[PDB]
DNA sequence: TGCATCCGTGAGCCAAG
DNA sequence: TATAATGGGAGCTGTCACGGATGCA
């Protein structure tokens, strides 16, 4: 099972992918809070707390209470290169784009 | 800024929009001429409608039609309906069209061209060649290198002069 | 003099007229009998130039002896016919008209 | 030979007449054998009835039309570059309303083209074929709304050009919207204009959950119908005066006008079945007794609401079901253009009716035919669907006629061609062939009519099934649409039958495509034949079941491209189709009744029938097809022969005794050969050329005109200035070449002089003339010579002059001369060969016979195909075709192996055993033992596990022969090929892609007007294209100088190219390029756009690239 | 938008 | 509509006719204005259609003749069940009309065709991308004019500089034009008979060289 | 190596009264085996005249001394009532396979 | 500040036609 | 040059994805 050519074009064109991965704007620590009917992930810093509301069935890659770098992925999925840029800087996007293109 | 408004509308040199007789003695001609002819008729009728002091409704209509003539000449299709030549669905080919696209001036004649001293034929394995060779049909070669052959034909005895050697391969 | 850059700028009415070799006053192309260019029309040799190398329209001047000369009987310069690819005409409008590139290319530069 | 034939399925019905889709449809549209008053309101009759009567005072009505006889027969039109056609007259009468004066007249409308017996046309002299269009059937559909899962879109769709698309959506705001001419408005309004009333709509639509409330708008029922109609008119024509008569006119034309809106008879029936209602006409509503009465809008609305609630018995529609896609055959396509031309004629009628003497007006004085003559001429000459006929060989013509395009006027644009369109929808079964289609952009958009398939009255494609009742397979054959087909369990044609009963506890069937194992109790129908699933071409492929679909596609299409060979052979392994195809394609001639054959000639066959009469069938001999292949018939009976009705009298092109002969049966070995068959290249034996296999006859046409010029006349003359009698040897007194002569490139075919123009002599001319004392003649050599790399034997000249009788040329033309030149084409290095399983390759090397691998009895193989072509391609059919062909080489028989009902391996091995005995017991008797080399090869075979250890030489050789393999000697050396090799008979064709047509080279030549760049293509002696990507190649190599040549000296730098040519002919290295002309063109075209482009030097100071010539 | 509807309107004024 | 002018162009030419009618109307005849206006409005529309509809402009009387020819041919086809020959059209045209005249009138009425006329049913071809430019000299032609000039000078050098210069003056290799014998004779300070005689001997010697070397023959054709 | 038929101009022809076309006739004549008894002989020109209902075989050639037709049974043409054939077929000595496009005899 | 919607622009090369 | 004549017709339709400007709550 592959993504192929379009994934390459999704990258060289720097397009925000449809099934995008939510990434942390900052550093922090994970607090899961899942109602039977709604779900959200909070990334809490030493005095800064960011909330990330996402649909119930989306996969995570964070076991609760882990330490994550700004721009790490919390959802499975493809990272928006622009969010990665704003969060983590040009070297990070360069790594990301090169590695994804080569994956294809 | 005002230069984005036109007073003198330039006209392209005629050879770049010719009126040619073809083999049969019939005439072919490029769409720009009908675009300019639209333009010039509407402009002239406007100069006359002004001289004869016509009402506002009429002068206004003429002015609108004049703008649209300029629009079709420059980028036909851009605003409104595209101008078609009578009894056809084909849009007329405007200067913007000449410029832009896979078929336009840049891509079609400027970033790539047809070329002289060139040929084409079917290929065939030929496993005897060495890596640096290819087999080339004689007749192909004779035409591909024709001027060199006129020269060398003259250097040896095979013809008196270039013009004779060229007559000799016709 | 070797070419090193290529500039592209807007064209003033005075520059368009400076390019021009004559207003094209009539919508005519070539005469239905002579098959020669009509005067003051889209192919007039008086504006855009001689059709045959060094030969004016009417006939009075037909050799390179006279170069640059403008014929008195027909108005056609005696130069290389090649210039019919290079000599701009012009048209003078009764009302000025918008250049649609600067109107419908959004965001409109005029607007 | 004996023709052993395999197969168990017996075929209840024969293949229907194969060009019926064309011949029938045209008949039906013309109704020309029908007496006028007996005609139906279809085809061009329907067009007439639609246009007429024409009113306004004066009325012009239409009684009837008639089609006279062709002014010239088909052959004559083909020669005289005419159109085979019929005169069209229409009896029309003028009536003045008041006066009652009725003056009547049969007025002539010009000519309509006639379809020939075989289903093609002749337009300005060339055979053309009108391809059937596939499109979405008119009707009412429900497709899901792609944004809003639980919402759906009703689409009401008319015929092309006979109405607007209408959509009915349930908005997120609750109100039901109708989209028409791209405007969304509340459907409520139109419902009101129909006479509807919240009473009636409440009782009809109340059931459905809360939906009906979104239809309740009190502000609408407030108005009488006229007020609602005017509200709608303002909503659809903003600003236009909402005058009462004008709004009734517009809305009527939008929704009820039978001369403006039109579903099909198909659109009608489909809506009837879908919404469970009955229509009156072919529109959406009517005007009765002064008001508007609904027909379709409320039924569609009810179905929409029920689909949205969830009511059982309502579903969306698979718009790619071949029940929702229909065919527009030739008659429908031509009629539509008829309808159009008639409308224009009607505008001209009303025009001349307004002004001019309103007492002295006859039908003749009111009817300009030219609108209609023009519309028809257009549709036949420049339509997208009017293709140049492909008559490469008979089969190519037939296949063309059975094509289906999704493209064309009123069809898909290549941009609008998604996946689902191109998919092999399940309902293509038995209707459209899943194999024959092009590889490329057009994949799945151009398809072929399946073999047993037929197009019904409504335009849908039907396929036949046997009826099965209580496990008996009747002979009652039902043709079904796919909507029909979806109702049944349908067993597979191969299910086993004792007698007429299903002898299998479990049987293989389809329900709605889905494959299913069922009991004969459940079986309602059964397939007619495997043949029923594929196109004719695909059906011509033996062992198709052993070939992957991708290469079967290539075998299918490539048959289209077979050149008729002077010694064509039917394949040693046929499918059974090969005879019917020659028949339906009108390849051959057949006996019309029982008879005795009177005379037999190169040119004619005369037959004396049972009525004592004499028929003289003349033979088309060496005629030039559209593609220049030779269409030529040969007599296949002799004086005295008794012949039954339908016995072969003359083989066509590519026919051998009435069998399709697209190629030759050659002896192949499947082995590598010193790279000469690398990557699909093919080796052949010189024997093939010696015995004239793969030799074909081609004719080119050469035309010339001498016309009247301002400067004097062109004339066809032998008296051509400055030529030697050397140049003129083969020219008759009038300047035309002599029948018989051999003509080579450079040779004159037709002389001609043209007058020189204002040739004011350059001083060098004056002095040179003086030195030589010869006046430069009035005229100059403009004769028609032979183009490079063309040539042959002149075989006819046609000459037409002005003043000759029957002859009138285009104005100014004095004379036309045609010269036909024929050539016998042997096979040559770089010509293309293919087989019927997609094996294709160019001929790369022709060894002399002594190098060819041979069998031990001294017999050379004809062709050596590389095995590496097989595994990747997965077309094992050719392999089996070879094994069988091995046996028929020694038994001396051909074969018929139906697809999916063919010779199985053990039967082929039976045959191979019989063959082996013929091939080896011969040698035993003639007194020779097993050769030493054969012992060595046997040893190698033993290590390969191909023979059993211990058996005898004869036992082991037979063991190999049974696997298709034979000991093979390398004729170069006499040593044996280290292993045994697959050798046998294969049917191989010479496709139309011969290198003689393709090789081309240009030193310098014609350039183009505006670009001053070289023209393109062989015919124009043009230059190759060095495009953007070639430029990239040169850029990435860093060959700046090579690159720069391509951009300047080698095209469109005028100074540079002239200078380069002179340097090369003088041995001087080539000058530096200057500015390419097309850049000067760009500068000027930008100036023409009021943009100043300005070349600059480093000091930012202008550089003039027009060398002064453009500044004052 | 449609330069003929425009003129039919302006005509509809006088 | 249809006749070669846009609806709007028709309207504007009709308005020109409206202006004419207004300035020429006489209310005392008691006619409504519409009756007089329609004459001039028709006249103006028709003069426009005649004067403008052709890329190759045709005088209005000739257009009238061409339309008469069109309609006569249509009548003839409507009664002949086929198209008329040049002879049938000339007959129905009256006297003064023969077949050659009908044919010349047809030839003159031929309207040109678009260089951008589509070839094929893709978007990547233009009629007249197949029209070769006949005007600009070919590179062979040009090379051949250079080789001529050079070999003519080669031959002229084998004359005395006066005979060479006299021939160059006389044929136009110097200043474009041909000179008279009286001019060359006044320039070299001899009698016009004398310059005619040295020209004759220059040509005699050039003919002799061209006998003995054959270096100019091939250029002549 | 070369054939003249009277009233025939080129290879792509028919002859009235003859079932076969010139192409088939030359295809037949290709086969024809001609033995030269005298060793110094390079070329012969067989003459043939024939007519009337008759299956002209190779026997029907005019005999020439020091020349023997080894396959006289070889069929050549089928002629029906009033069909006339008159050929001059030239047979050369030579080696290898030399195609018509290369000797033009 | 956030969305939905709308208009314009682009969608492989060569070959023959 | 004079009866009177007073507001048009053809739309044409199986894409699709993006970017960037307008349009709303
Ligand atoms: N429309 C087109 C048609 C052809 N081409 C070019 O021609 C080749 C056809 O390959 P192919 O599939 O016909 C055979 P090959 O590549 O050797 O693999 P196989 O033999 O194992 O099947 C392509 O690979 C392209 O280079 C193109 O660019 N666009
Ligand atoms: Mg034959
Ligand atoms: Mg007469
Ligand atoms: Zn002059």
């Amino acid at each position: 099972i592959t993504q192929g050519l379009p994934r390459v074009i999704e990258l060289f064109e720097a397009r925000r992918p449809k099934a995008k991965a939510v990434i942390s704007e900052i550093d922090g620590v994970v607090r899961i809070e899942e109602t039977e009917e709604k779900l959200s992930v909070f990334v809490e810093s030493e005095g800064f707390s960011k909330e990330y509301k996402l649909p119930k069935e989306a996969r995570l890659l964070v076991k609760d209470g882990d330490y994550v770098e700004a721009g790490q992925p919390l959802t499975r999925g493809a990272i928006d290169p622009h969010q990665l840029l704003e969060a983590k800087g040009p070297e990070a996007v360069e790594r990301y784009l090169v590695e994804e293109i080569q994956k294809v | 800024p005002e230069w984005m408004i036109l007073e003198a509308v330039p006209v392209l040199p005629p050879d770049l929009r010719p009126m040619v007789q073809v083999d049969g003695g019939r005439f072919a001609t490029s769409d720009l001429n009908d675009l300019y002819r639209r333009l010039i008729n509407r402009n002239n009728r406007l100069k006359k409608l002004l001289a004869q002091g016509a009402p506002e409704i009429i002068i206004r209509n003429e002015k609108r039609m004049l703008q649209e003539a300029v629009d079709a000449l420059l980028d036909n299709g851009r605003r409104g309906a595209p101008v078609t030549n009578p009894g056809s669905d084909r849009p007329l080919r405007s200067l913007t069209d000449i410029l832009s696209g896979k078929q336009g001036r840049f891509r079609q004649n400027l970033l790539g061209k047809r070329v002289d001293y060139s040929g084409r034929s079917v290929i065939v394995v030929g496993p005897q060649l060495k890596l640096h060779q290819c087999g080339l049909p004689k007749r192909m070669a004779l035409e591909l290198f024709k001027p060199f052959l006129l020269k060398k034909m003259e250097e040896k005895g095979i013809a008196p002069n270039v013009k004779a050697a060229r007559r000799m391969l016709e | 003099k070797e070419v090193r850059k290529v500039r592209i700028a807007l064209a003033s009415p005075e520059k368009i007229r400076s390019w021009s070799y004559g207003e094209v006053e009539k919508p005519e192309t070539i005469n239905y009998r002579t098959l020669k260019p009509e005067r003051d029309g889209l192919f007039d040799e008086r504006i855009f130039g001689p059709i045959k190398d060094y030969e004016c329209a009417c006939g009075k001047y037909k050799r390179q002896r006279f170069e640059g000369k403008v014929c008195e009987r027909c108005g056609v310069e005696v130069t290389k016919s090649i210039v019919r690819r290079y000599r701009m005409g012009h048209i003078e409008l009764a009302t000025p008209a918008a250049h649609i590139w600067f109107v419908k290319d959004v965001p409109s530069k005029i607007g | 030979m004996e023709i052993k034939r395999f197969g168990r399925i017996r075929e209840v019905i024969p293949l229907p007449p194969l060009t019926e889709i064309q011949v029938e449809s045209y008949r039906r549209a013309l109704q020309a054998d029908v007496p006028p008053e007996k005609r139906e309101n279809v085809g061009i009759q329907a067009a007439f009835r639609e246009t007429f009567p024409i009113e306004e005072g004066l009325v012009l009505d239409f009684l009837e039309y008639r089609l006279g006889e062709p002014p010239f027969p088909q052959d004559e039109c083909r020669e005289k570059d005419l159109t085979y056609q019929a005169p069209l007259y229409a009896r029309l009468q003028l009536i003045h309303k008041d006066t009652g004066l009725i003056k009547e007249d049969e007025v002539f409308l010009g000519h309509i083209p006639l379809m020939t017996e075989d289903g093609s046309f002749i337009i300005n002299g060339a055979d053309r074929v009108i391809v059937s269009q596939i499109h979405r059937s008119p009707g009412v559909y429900f497709t899901p709304d792609p944004a809003r899962p639980g919402r759906y879109i009703a689409s009401i769709i008319p015929l092309p050009k006979r109405g607007p698309w209408i959509d009915l959506e349930v908005e997120p705001n609750g109100v039901v919207s109708m989209k028409v001419n791209k405007r969304k408005f509340p459907l409520v309004l139109l419902l009101r204009v129909l006479g509807y009333d919240q009473e009636t709509l409440a009782r009809e639509l109340g059931a459905y959950g809360e939906l009906v409330q979104g239809l309740m708008d009190e502000s609408v029922f407030a108005m009488r119908p006229e007020e609602a109609l005017i509200r709608l008119f303002t909503l659809l024509r903003p600003g236009d005066p909402p005058k009462r008569d004008k709004a009734v006119a517009y809305v009527y034309g939008l929704i009820a006008d039978p001369r403006r809106y039109d579903l099909g008879e198909a659109g009608r029936y489909k809506a009837e079945e879908k919404l469970g209602i009955r229509l009156s006409g072919r529109t959406l509503a009517r005007f009765e007794d002064g008001e508007f009465k609904d027909e379709v809008f409320l039924p569609t609305l009810r179905y929409l609401f029920a689909l949205t609630a969830g009511v059982p018995g309502h579903e969306v529609d698979d718009i790619d079901h071949l029940g929702n896609r229909r065919i527009r055959t030739v008659g429908e396509l031509m009629t539509d253009q008829f309808r159009v031309g008639l409308a224009r004629l009607a505008r001209g009628v009303r025009e001349r009716m307004l002004m001019g003497s309103e007492d002295s007006l006859t039908p003749a004085k009111l009817v300009n035919s030219r609108p209609l003559e023009a519309a028809i001429r257009e549709f036949f000459s420049r339509s997208q669907l009017s293709q140049f006929k492909d008559e490469t060989n008979p089969l190519s013509s037939l296949r063309h006629k059975r094509r289906i395009s999704a493209l064309g006027p009123g069809g898909l644009t290549r941009e609008r061609a998604g996946f689902d369109v191109r998919d092999v929808h399940r309902t293509h079964y038995g209707r459209i062939c899943p194999v024959e289609t092009p590889e490329g952009a057009n994949i799945g958009l151009i398809t072929s009519l399946a073999a047993y398939a037929r197009v019904d009255e409504l335009g849908f494609i039907r396929t036949p099934y046997r009826r099965v009742v209580g496990g008996v397979v009747t002979d009652e054959v039902v043709y079904m649409t796919a909507t029909e087909e979806d109702r049944y369990t349908i067993a597979q044609a191969n299910t086993p039958l004792e007698g007429n009963r299903i002898a299998a506890e479990r049987v293989v069937a389809r329900r709605k495509g889905e494959p299913v194992i069922v009991s004969p109790e459940e079986v309602e129908f059964m397939d007619v034949s495997p043949k029923q699933v594929f196109s004719v071409n695909t059906n011509l492929i033996p062992f198709l079941e052993h070939d992957d679909a991708n290469r079967a596609l290539m075998g299918s299409n490539m048959q289209t491209q077979a050149v008729p060979l002077i010694r064509a052979q039917a394949p040693v392994v046929m499918t059974g189709l090969e005879e019917r195809v020659v028949r339906d394609s009108l390849a051959a001639l057949y006996a019309e009744e029982d008879g005795e054959v009177a005379k037999v000639d190169g040119n004619r066959i005369v037959v004396r029938y049972e009525d004592g009469r004499l028929v003289e069938y003349p033979l088309r001999r060496f005629y030039r097809s559209n593609q220049g292949t030779a269409l030529d018939q040969r007599p296949r009976v002799v004086v005295g022969q008794r012949v039954r009705k339908g016995d072969l009298l003359a083989d066509g092109p590519a026919s051998e005794n009435g069998f399709l002969a697209l190629g030759q049966n050659v002896l192949v070995a499947i082995m590598p050969f010193d790279g000469y068959n690398f990557e699909d290249a093919i080796v052949i034996s010189e024997e093939l050329l010696k015995r004239d296999f793969y030799t074909s006859i081609h004719i080119e046409r050469y035309e010339i005109e001498a016309r009247d010029t301002k400067l004097g006349p062109e004339r066809i003359t032998r008296d051509i200035p400055h030529l030697s009698e050397a140049a003129l040897r083969d020219l008759d007194e009038e300047g035309v070449v002599r029948i018989g002569a051999e003509v080579k490139p450079g040779d004159i075919l037709v002389g001609r002089t043209s007058f020189k123009g204002e040739s004011e002599p350059t001083p060098e001319e004056r002095l040179l003339r003086s030195i030589f004392g010869e006046k430069a003649r009035d005229v100059k050599d403009t004769s028609l010579r032979v183009p490079p790399g063309e040539g042959g034997i002149v075989v006819r000249t046609v000459r037409l002059r002005r003043g000759d009788p029957g002859v009138e040329l285009k104005p100014g033309v004095r004379e036309v001369v045609r010269v036909y030149v024929a050539q016998k084409r042997k096979l040559q290095v770089g010509d293309k060969l293919a087989n019927r399983h997609g094996n294709k390759g160019v001929v790369a090397k022709i060894l002399p016979v002594e190098d060819m691998p041979h069998l031990p009895d001294g017999t050379p193989v004809d062709v050596i195909l590389n095995p590496l072509g097989v595994p990747s391609r997965m077309n094992l059919g050719q392999i089996l075709e070879t094994h069988l062909g091995l046996a028929g080489y020694f038994l001396g028989q051909r074969y018929i192996s139906p697809i999916f009902d063919g010779a199985k391996e053990p039967e082929i091995k039976e045959l191979l055993a019989q063959a082996f005995e013929v091939y080896f017991g011969k040698r035993k008797g003639e007194g020779f033992g097993v050769d030493k080399r054969e012992v060595e090869v046997l040893r190698r075979a033993e290590k390969l596990g191909l023979v059993t250890p211990g058996k005898t030489p004869e036992e082991q050789l037979k063991e190999l022969f049974l696997q298709g393999k034979v000991v093979l000697y390398d004729g170069r050396t006499g040593e044996p090929i280290e292993g045994p090799i697959v050798v046998g008979q294969m049917f191989i064709m010479k496709l139309y892609h011969m290198v003689e047509d393709k090789m081309h080279a240009r030193s310098t030549g014609p350039y183009s007007l505006i670009t001053q760049q070289p023209l393109g293509g062989k015919a124009q002696f043009g230059g190759q294209r060095f495009g953007e990507m070639e430029v990239w190649a040169l850029e990435a190599y860093g060959a700046a100088h090579t690159l720069q040549e391509m951009l300047t000296l080698k095209s469109d730098d005028i100074e540079g190219r002239n200078a380069a040519y002179e340097a090369i002919i003088k041995g001087e290295d080539v000058p530096e390029p200057s500015v390419p002309e097309s850049f000067r063109v760009l500068v000027k075209e930008l100036q023409a756009l009021a943009l100043d482009v300005q070349t600059l030097d480093e000091k930012d100071n202008p550089v003039d690239i027009f060398e002064g010539l453009a500044s004052k | 938008s449609d330069p003929v509807r425009q003129y039919l309107h302006e005509i509809g004024q006088v | 509509t249809g006749r070669g002018l846009s609806f709007l162009d028709l309207i504007q030419e009709g308005n020109q006719g409206l202006i004419r009618a207004v300035e020429k109307f006489e209310y005392k005849r008691r006619f409504k204005f519409s009756t007089y206006a329609t004459w001039w409005i028709r006249q103006a529309i028709n003069r426009a259609i005649a004067d403008q509809a052709r890329t190759i402009r045709i005088p209005v009387h000739m257009v009238e003749t061409i339309n008469k020819l069109s309609r006569t041919a249509r009548q003839l086809q409507q009664e002949l069940g086929r198209e008329p020959t040049y002879e049938e059209i000339a007959e129905a045209m009256g006297p003064g009309w023969d077949a050659k005249r009908v044919e010349e009138t047809l030839k003159i009425a031929q309207e040109p065709v678009s260089l951008e006329t589509p070839i094929g049913d893709e978007k990547d071809s233009f009629y007249g991308d197949f029209i070769p430019d006949e005007h600009l000299p070919s590179p062979v032609d040009a090379a051949t004019q250079s080789l001529l000039s050079e070999e003519l000078e080669k031959a002229l050098s084998k004359l005395s500089e006066r005979e060479a210069m006299v021939l160059k003056l006389r044929k136009g290799l110097i200043d474009g034009r041909e000179h008279t014998l009286e001019e060359v004779g006044a320039f070299f300070g001899v009698t016009r008979e004398r310059i005619r005689q040295i020209e004759n001997k220059a040509l005699r010697k050039l003919k002799y060289h061209e006998s003995r070397t054959r270096k100019l023959r091939d250029f002549l054709d | 190596t070369s054939v003249y038929i009277e009233d025939v101009l080129h290879e792509f022809s028919t002859i009235p009264g003859v079932k076969e076309d010139v192409v088939e006739i030359i295809l037949n004549l290709k086969e024809l085996v001609v033995r030269f008894l005298n060793p110094s002989l390079q070329t012969v020109t067989l003459l043939l005249k024939a007519e009337g209902p008759k299956e002209v075989k190779a026997r029907d050639f005019l005999p020439v001394a020091d020349v023997e037709i080894m396959n006289p049974d070889l069929h050549i043409a089928t002629l029906e009532e009033g069909g006339r054939l008159n050929m001059e077929v030239r047979v050369d000595r030579g080696v290898g396979y030399v195609p018509a496009e290369k000797h033009g005899i």
